């Protein structure tokens, strides 16, 4: 099965993809 | 003229300069291994393999071939004690002189790429000048990297051509040699289940010759090699220097912590399984096991091994020896030689009293027995004037259960507080100290003395790596600018 | 209290003192 | 948790530096600086406190089954001193040594009477009043003033003991235990 | 542009300033951390 | 890229845009300098004022309690917890924010993000010695604060039972790391902590040796009485008299310089190599290696009643720090000791 | 260039600055006046330092129960 | 105590130590008026 | 068999065992 | 000999500094 | 403006005078 | 009764640089 | 077990003079 530590592991790759998203548009931005 | 410090420079443009240099290195390493293993042989005595361990004698090199799968030498006998086979030409002495072996034809060839320095193989074929093509250099050896690891996965650790390796109990009693099944799935990753490292050795190889041939095959890109500058060879110093010092803090890593790989019967034991109680936690669990089974507690005692009881010893600690402490940990507290038994203390109207395990940390611990609520009723006093807790007047009294003394019942107040003091290190043990005219203190173990070199080398290259960073990228400062 | 706000304007009296007195001159012409 | 606001001017609720407690069929006034711990000394404890400094200072109660009318069929406060001479400590070095002085031959530590009483309340129950300074060879804290508050109501005998020592006597805490002494009571 | 001097832009945040430690080396003695 | 068409993409626009002067630099290293070091001192600064530390080690180092700059600290978790990267997803905080606090879980994003905003910042270094295309002895430099910061609040923690040990983000609580040391390990000790004195020591009086002799030595430059205002970068001879500097320290000190590419060398060397050895031997510690004991004083202490010397004195006052002290600093070991087994000797 | 020495001489930036700045400083001031600091950031009030069950420091003990023995440890 | 006829003015009284503070400070205040010429 | 009793023995010995540690929020 | 091997290494480095002081190479290049 | 100075002093200015502003509510807080 | 192990590891790493960083010396000062 | 003295005896008188006959040699080849 999925355990709930891997299923928050998922959540925090994706949420550090967004990060990074977040911080390349910030500096392509301005 | 040149610095002292810089001496090893003028081989930078010199590929047969170089590989003469790499040769004798290597050959000074093997050097030192054929002789570090003989002197290893030298001093080891192999007469108990159970109370006088290899990792109490200070083997540093010997864990590390019996790793892989010799067990016997040339003496008759083995290190699991088991009845002496055939080694053929692969036992402890006859490694020994094959690294010896090789370490000479190793100098005699650096020898000779020394002398012969100039060949037209480190000649460009359009330019004539002297270069290397290095990106294919690290393709070949990439593809040479990856058959060792996928033949060392698939033939020696998983035993259908060598050995195997050492697995052993979870809790160091019985282990040996042998083949290992590999483990494919998220147990194989598992930092302690031996089946993940054939696998890993496996899965590594095939992953190590596809990378190879795409390094043969496919030249690197113009604006990567610009940025690193892949025309050095101080660039690739520099990064070899860094995938050794990583590897060195990971290697030190697990050999701190235990792993698969780090066997408890070949390093010693680990203070984490000293601190968490795991040799403890099975002695008592098996003790209570035993009485609750309809049996007398007298000879449940009598069931532990020696082994356990052993392994449950701070004195086997590693994280107590000390740095100018130096030699075999057997040299710091003498060789043991028997089982006391435990020290079960009992007071005058009756309850059964635990003396505080002495901690890591500490060098010297007080010595106090608490009750099984967890309240202080007895301890060795400092004062001795105003104490109430004290053995003297509290009335201690030692049963032991064990080897030599199993019904050896102590009264006498200075007796139990040194066997109190005696049983706040673990389990107590008989130690002579006039066969190798030993210290007192104790000392650190293999494994501890191996993480400290490892973690030591691993800052130095650490340094190492971004000194020779800092010269590769800013090799145009550092070689001139000419006022520009 | 009033102890502690007459404390408090006596403060603000001798602290405001002296940038007034700067101020002052330097609206009031130089010299300084 | 909930949400509340904090107590910005909003007046202090603690000064007087003691704390109520309510046991066994008997109140007290604890210092307020003061923790408890649970190290049972002579194993009839029900309460221990003790200060955060440093825990020669300590202060117990004595929960004993003993069973004899009451504290003056007891008899005198020093024949009640010469039962509980254990209760100040023991040497259980036997050596031999002529050598401290200011003290008795071959012994480490001393104890002596400073004060004696048979305090009442307004219930109308008697309460015995010890003050002993416990002197030792080493010099311990320039000695420890035992104060103890005993009295007997039902089966069970109640003996309050605030050990305190002499560096800390005149260092502004012999009104607390002066203040612990007047404040435990038997209901 | 200079519409207010800088000196006295300075002065009053160096007032500011000092009055701000001022008050937090007060509220040492009373309140929480008064050891009282 | 050698006279190549160079056909422009993303990365080069990227570059050229980080590549600029403005009032503060980004460059490539402001991906992770810039957000790792804001939250490394933001984390520090939130712990240390509302963070509270009453759950793992059982005290107040919090502006929010009654704790002031030397005495509030971003305290580490418990010891129970072992070596955990402490996530505020993982299995200890499971998502939750305010109860990812008072649990260590702040130590350890200040830890990790201060250890790669190290790493930026020598990147930092590197890339702006590339800007203005000189030589990184800055970053040659600053590996050793970096080294010094992983051997104590990475290495130590790590070779040690856990997280717990490792010096908490503050004042005090680096002074009971000192004093942890000074009383467990003996740090003074250390051949290896006596050479990162002994370079610290000699780096402070490279530092003032030096400023002082050039600032004595720094010729007349013109008719004002202030020195300063004598300076000008526009001429290229040499501020400060090097051979007057060089008579002077020869005929008081007996040695004295004779290069300034050496002198500052020297100065650069100091530092570095003392704290290198510092950072070695606090590895050593890591692993309980310690330079505790001398084995012959020992022996001669324990056969001879009437010799002592200040190391024996030094080993019974680290007694004193172990037995008054462990009982408070390690609340998950239970210390519930008598104050009658202690050491403790006349009347104090 | 804007070399700072001509921001803060004019009053453009301090008609900006004269209701933001104490406007922060009013927000802190009722952000922790209001308990917020302290149900944000875990911090019991000096009035739940210790509950009734324990009188002692509080000990975690615990890594994978840790969340739930901090909840039940905690003031609620 | 301050005698009778003076005690309301105690405090004006207690702000007067720190007047010599205020005067290097004041120094230093003529000296950015004046910009440090 | 009685882990209740074994938890017991040890933790007079040493608090820091792994079973303690493990499901201590019933304790 | 335990006090005198620390005498031979005392006195190696007071004869080194005192040639260093004495016995020097002159300070070229200003 | 909104540039990279703005940004950066804004980063260190904004938090900052949040938290004076929160300690000097601090001081006044009483048990 | 002699510590001949600390001994020899004295001796030896006096005399191996010293001799060595001598050898260096002596053939700076000869080839100028 | 292990003669130290020996050991050090026999290495000794190996490598201080064949470094002797060595440096001789070496230097004397630089210099012909
Ligand atoms: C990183 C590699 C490494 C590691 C982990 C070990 C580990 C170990 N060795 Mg070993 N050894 C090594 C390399 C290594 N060795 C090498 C390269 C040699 C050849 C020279 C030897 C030769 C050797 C012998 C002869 C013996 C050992 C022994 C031992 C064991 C006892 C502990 C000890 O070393 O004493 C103490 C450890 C130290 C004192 C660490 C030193 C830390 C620094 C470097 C000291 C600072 C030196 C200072 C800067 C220089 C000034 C010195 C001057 C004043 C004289 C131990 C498990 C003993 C043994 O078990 O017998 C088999 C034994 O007698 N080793
Ligand atoms: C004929 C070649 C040969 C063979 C069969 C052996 C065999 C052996 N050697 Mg040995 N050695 C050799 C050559 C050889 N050696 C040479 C030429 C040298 C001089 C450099 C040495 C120096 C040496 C030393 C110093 C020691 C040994 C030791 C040993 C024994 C145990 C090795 C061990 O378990 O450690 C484990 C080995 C490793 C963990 C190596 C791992 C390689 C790393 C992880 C590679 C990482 C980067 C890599 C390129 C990445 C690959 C990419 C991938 C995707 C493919 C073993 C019997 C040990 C011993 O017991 O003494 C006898 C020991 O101390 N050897
Ligand atoms: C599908 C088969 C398979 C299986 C069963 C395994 C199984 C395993 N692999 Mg493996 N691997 C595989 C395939 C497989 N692998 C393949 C195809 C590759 C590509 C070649 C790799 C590459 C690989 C690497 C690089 C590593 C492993 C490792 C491991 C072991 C991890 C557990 C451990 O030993 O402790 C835990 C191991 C670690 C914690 C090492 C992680 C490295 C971290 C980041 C170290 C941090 C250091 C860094 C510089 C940070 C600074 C530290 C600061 C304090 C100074 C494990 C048994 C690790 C290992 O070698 O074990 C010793 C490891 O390093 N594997
Ligand atoms: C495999 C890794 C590696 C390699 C190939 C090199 C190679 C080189 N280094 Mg480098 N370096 C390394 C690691 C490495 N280094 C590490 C880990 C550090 C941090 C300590 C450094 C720090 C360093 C510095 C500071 C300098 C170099 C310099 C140099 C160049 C000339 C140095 C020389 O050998 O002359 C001769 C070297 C000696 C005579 C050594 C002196 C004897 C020492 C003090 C003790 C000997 C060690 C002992 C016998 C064996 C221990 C090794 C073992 C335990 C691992 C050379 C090409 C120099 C340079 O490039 O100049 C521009 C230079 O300045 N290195
Ligand atoms: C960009 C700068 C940066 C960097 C370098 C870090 C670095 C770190 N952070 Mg952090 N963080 C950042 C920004 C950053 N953070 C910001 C802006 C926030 C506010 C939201 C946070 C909030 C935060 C918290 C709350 C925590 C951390 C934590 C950590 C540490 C562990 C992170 C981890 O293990 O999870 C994993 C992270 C990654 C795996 C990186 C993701 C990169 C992936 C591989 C990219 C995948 C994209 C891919 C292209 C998707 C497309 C594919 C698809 C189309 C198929 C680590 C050192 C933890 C910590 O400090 O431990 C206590 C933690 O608790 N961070
Ligand atoms: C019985 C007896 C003998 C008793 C003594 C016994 C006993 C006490 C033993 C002593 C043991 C002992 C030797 C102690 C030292 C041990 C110790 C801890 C050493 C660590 C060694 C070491 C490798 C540490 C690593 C760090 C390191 C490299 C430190 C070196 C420190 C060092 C040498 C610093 C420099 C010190 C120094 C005096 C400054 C020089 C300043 C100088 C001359 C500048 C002059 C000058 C300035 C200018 O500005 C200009 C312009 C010019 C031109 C110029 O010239
Ligand atoms: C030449 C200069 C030699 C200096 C080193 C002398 C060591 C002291 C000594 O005599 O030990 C002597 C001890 C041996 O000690 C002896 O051992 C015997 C058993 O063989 C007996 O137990 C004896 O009782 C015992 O005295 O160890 C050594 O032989 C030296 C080992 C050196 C390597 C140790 C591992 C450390 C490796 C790297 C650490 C450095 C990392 C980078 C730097 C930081
Ligand atoms: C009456 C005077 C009182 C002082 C007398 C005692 C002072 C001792 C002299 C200082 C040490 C000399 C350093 C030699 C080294 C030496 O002379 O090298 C020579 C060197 C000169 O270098 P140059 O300027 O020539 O460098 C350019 C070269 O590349 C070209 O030659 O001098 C220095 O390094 C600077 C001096 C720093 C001095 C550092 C102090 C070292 C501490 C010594 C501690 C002794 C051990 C403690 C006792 C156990
Ligand atoms: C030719 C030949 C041969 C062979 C020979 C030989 C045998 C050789 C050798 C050699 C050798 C046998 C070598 C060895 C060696 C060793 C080494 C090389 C080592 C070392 C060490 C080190 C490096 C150290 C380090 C350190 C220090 C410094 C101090 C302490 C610590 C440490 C570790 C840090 C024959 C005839 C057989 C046949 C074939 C041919
Ligand atoms: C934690 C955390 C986080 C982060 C955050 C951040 C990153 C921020 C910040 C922040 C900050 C950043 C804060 C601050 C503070 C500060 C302060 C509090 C200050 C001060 C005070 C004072 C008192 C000062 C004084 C002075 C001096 C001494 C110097 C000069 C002058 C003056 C006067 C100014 C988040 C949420 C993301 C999530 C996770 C957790
Ligand atoms: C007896 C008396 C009196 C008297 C008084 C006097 C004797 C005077 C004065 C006065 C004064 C004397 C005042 C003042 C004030 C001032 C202040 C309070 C200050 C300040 C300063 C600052 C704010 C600074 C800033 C800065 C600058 C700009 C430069 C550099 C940096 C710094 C930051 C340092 C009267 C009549 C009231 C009446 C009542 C009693
Ligand atoms: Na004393």
């Amino acid at each position: 099965s999925v355990t709930p530590s891997l299923k928050n592991f998922l959540l925090s790759l994706v949420a550090g993809a967004v990060v990074l998203a977040a911080i390349a548009g910030a500096v392509t931005a301005v | 003229g040149l610095p002292w410090y810089r001496v090893h420079t003028v081989v930078i443009n010199d590929p047969g300069r170089l590989i003469s240099v790499h040769l004798m290195h290597t050959a000074l390493v093997a050097g030192w291994a054929g002789a570090m293993t003989l002197f290893e042989i030298a001093v080891f005595d192999p007469s108990d393999p159970v109370l006088n361990p290899m990792w109490r004698q200070g083997m540093f090199v010997l864990p590390f071939l019996t790793r892989l799968g010799v067990t016997q030498s040339w003496g008759g006998w083995t290190i699991s004690g088991e009845t002496s086979s055939n080694p053929g030409i692969w036992s402890y002495e006859g490694a020994a002189a094959s690294h010896i072996v090789l370490s000479g034809l190793l100098f005699l060839a650096s020898v000779w790429h020394w002398v012969y320095w100039d060949l037209e193989l480190f000649r460009d074929p359009r330019t004539g000048k002297t270069a290397l093509d290095l990106p294919k250099i690290f393709g070949i050896h990439l593809f040479l990297a990856g058959l060792l690891c996928f033949g060392f996965g698939a033939f020696h650790v998983t035993g259908v051509f060598g050995p195997g390796i050492w697995v052993s109990d979870p809790y160091g009693l019985t282990g040996s040699v042998q083949p290992v099944a590999p483990s494919w799935g998220a147990e194989g990753f598992d930092p302690y289940n031996p089946g993940g490292v054939p696998a890993h050795h496996i899965a590594a190889g095939i992953l190590g010759v596809l990378a190879g041939l795409f390094h043969l095959c496919v030249r690197p890109s113009i604006r990567l090699y610009f940025g690193l500058s892949m025309g050095s060879i101080e660039s690739v110093l520099s990064s070899s220097i860094a995938a050794v010092f990583w590897a060195a803090f990971v290697v030190a890593g697990t050999m701190w912590y235990g792993s698969a790989a780090t066997p408890i019967e070949l390093f010693g034991p680990t203070r984490y399984q000293w601190d968490q109680g795991f040799f403890q936690q099975e002695i008592q669990k098996r003790v209570a096991q035993s009485t609750s089974e309809g049996l007398s507690v007298s000879e449940a005692w009598a069931k532990i091994p020696e082994k356990l009881a052993f392994y449950d010893y701070i004195g086997n600690n590693p994280a107590k020896g000390g740095l100018f402490r130096t030699g075999a940990m057997n040299s710091g507290d003498g060789i043991a030689v028997g089982w006391l038994g435990h020290a079960s203390f009992k007071d005058q109207e009756g309850r059964e009293l635990f003396v505080r395990r002495m901690p890591t940390f500490f060098e010297t611990f007080p010595v106090v027995l608490i009750d099984k609520d967890g309240v202080v009723r007895a301890d060795v006093p400092f004062r001795k004037a105003e104490s109430k807790y004290s053995i003297e007047q509290v009335g201690v009294s030692v049963t032991f259960y064990g080897g030599e003394l199993n019904g050896l019942t102590f009264t006498d107040p200075s007796t139990v507080k040194k066997y109190a003091r005696k049983a706040q290190l673990g389990e107590i043990f008989e130690f002579d100290r006039s066969t190798l005219q030993s210290d007192g203190v104790f000392r650190s173990s293999p494994r501890g003395w191996f993480t400290f070199g490892h973690l030591s080398f691993a800052l130095l290259f650490f340094f190492g790596h971004i000194w020779h960073g800092s010269r590769t990228i800013f090799r145009d400062v550092f070689a001139g600018i000419d006022e520009d | 209290s009033l102890t502690l706000i007459l404390q408090l304007v006596a403060l603000f009296a001798v602290v405001a003192a002296g940038p007034l007195v700067v101020v002052l001159l330097s609206v009031r012409g130089g010299n300084l | 948790a909930y949400g509340e606001g904090a107590n910005v001017f909003g007046r202090v609720t603690n000064k007087s530096g003691f704390v109520p407690y309510a046991g066994d069929s008997f109140a007290l006034l604890l210092p307020s600086k003061w923790n408890p711990s649970d190290e049972k000394e002579v194993d009839s404890i029900v309460l221990r406190y003790a200060d955060n400094f440093d825990a020669v200072n300590n202060v117990y109660v004595i929960a004993q089954d003993t069973d004899k009318s009451s504290i003056q069929d007891y008899g005198s406060p020093e024949e009640f001193i010469s039962q509980f001479g254990y209760l100040l400590g023991r040497q259980a070095w036997a050596g031999q040594t002529v050598s401290e002085g200011g003290f008795d031959a071959n012994k480490v530590s001393s104890a002596a009477l400073l004060g004696v009483a048979t305090e009442k309340d307004k219930k109308g129950k008697t309460y015995y009043k010890f003050e002993i300074l416990s002197r030792t060879a080493d010099g311990n804290e320039g000695g420890r003033h035992q104060l103890v508050k005993a009295t007997v109501s039902n089966g069970k005998l109640y003996l309050l003991k605030v050990q305190a020592g002499d560096k800390r006597w005149f260092k502004g805490t012999d009104k607390e235990c002066l203040g612990v002494l007047d404040s435990f009571t038997v209901v | 542009i200079g519409r207010i001097p800088l000196w006295l832009v300075g002065t009053v945040v160096g007032l500011l300033a000092i009055g701000l430690l001022a008050i937090f080396f007060y509220g040492s003695y009373v309140g929480l951390g008064s050891s009282l | 890229i050698g006279t190549y068409q160079e056909k422009r993409t993303w990365f080069d626009d990227a570059d050229d845009w980080l590549r600029q002067d403005r009032f503060v630099f980004v460059g490539w290293s402001g991906l992770l300098l810039l957000p790792c070091a804001y939250f490394a001192v933001g984390g520090w600064l939130t712990g240390c004022t509302f963070v509270t530390s009453w759950y793992t080690h059982g005290l107040a180092s919090s502006y929010i309690e009654g704790c002031n700059f030397l005495t509030a600290a971003v305290s580490t978790p418990a010891n129970s917890l072992g070596h955990s990267l402490l996530f505020v997803w993982g299995p200890e905080a499971q998502g939750d924010l305010t109860r990812w606090f008072q649990l260590g879980g702040l130590w350890a994003f200040v830890a990790l993000h201060g250890a790669f905003g190290l790493i930026g910042f020598m990147l930092r270094q590197f890339e702006i010695a590339r800007s203005v295309n000189l030589r990184p002895y800055n970053a040659i430099a600053f590996s050793a604060p970096i080294a010094v910061f992983v051997s104590v609040f990475l290495i130590y923690p790590l070779g040690q039972s856990g997280w717990f040990f490792a010096p908490s983000f503050g004042v005090a609580s680096i002074f009971r790391f000192i004093l942890f040391f000074q009383g467990f390990h003996n740090w003074t000790l250390n051949p290896f902590h006596m050479m990162g004195v002994a370079g610290v020591l000699g780096a402070a009086l490279l530092c003032a040796i030096h400023g002082a002799t050039v600032e004595n030595t720094l010729f007349e430059d013109g008719d004002g009485a202030n020195t300063f205002r004598a300076f000008n970068p526009t001429q290229a001879e040499e501020t400060y008299s090097m051979v007057t500097a060089n008579r002077f320290w020869s005929q008081i000190f007996g040695v004295a310089f004779s290069n300034k590419r050496w002198l500052h060398f020297f100065m650069l060397f100091v530092p570095v190599t003392g704290l290198w050895m510092s950072a070695l031997g606090v590895v050593g510690l890591a692993l309980n290696l310690r330079a505790y004991d001398f084995v012959s004083q020992e022996i001669r202490a324990a056969e001879d009643p009437e010799f002592e010397t200040f190391y024996t004195k030094n080993i019974l006052l680290n007694e004193g720090i172990r037995a008054w002290m462990a009982a408070q600093d390690q609340p998950h070991e239970k210390l519930t000791l008598p104050e009658e087994v202690l050491p403790r000797g006349n009347a104090l | 260039e804007r070399p700072f020495s001509d921001i803060l001489t004019s009053i453009r930036y301090w008609v900006i600055h004269s209701i933001t700045v104490p406007s922060l400083f009013i927000a802190g001031w009722l952000f922790v006046s209001t308990g917020l600091a302290y149900d944000v950031f875990g911090s019991p009030r000096p009035n739940e330092y210790f509950t009734e069950d324990r009188q002692d420091a509080p000990l975690i003990t615990d890594r994978f129960n840790a969340l739930e023995q901090v909840k039940k440890l905690s003031a609620q | 105590k301050l005698p009778e006829a003076y005690a309301p003015f105690s405090p004006i009284v207690d702000v007067l130590p720190i007047i010599p503070v205020l005067f290097i400070l004041l120094a230093f205040v003529w000296q950015a008026s004046v910009s440090f010429r | 068999q009685r882990v209740r009793t074994v938890l017991d023995m040890d933790d007079p010995a040493k608090e820091e065992t792994v079973k303690e540690l493990r499901k201590d929020i019933n304790n | 000999m335990e006090a005198l091997v620390y005498t031979f290494l005392l006195i190696g480095t007071l004869g080194i500094i005192f040639f260093s002081i004495f016995f020097r190479e002159p300070p070229r290049i200003a | 403006i909104f540039t990279v100075r703005w940004l950066a002093i804004h980063a260190i200015a904004v938090p900052t005078i949040f938290f004076l502003g929160a300690i000097t509510a601090m001081q006044f807080i009483q048990r | 009764e002699v510590n001949i192990l600390g001994l020899t590891a004295t001796a030896l790493f006096i005399i191996i640089p010293t001799s060595f960083l001598l050898i260096l010396y002596v053939k700076t000062a000869a080839s100028e």
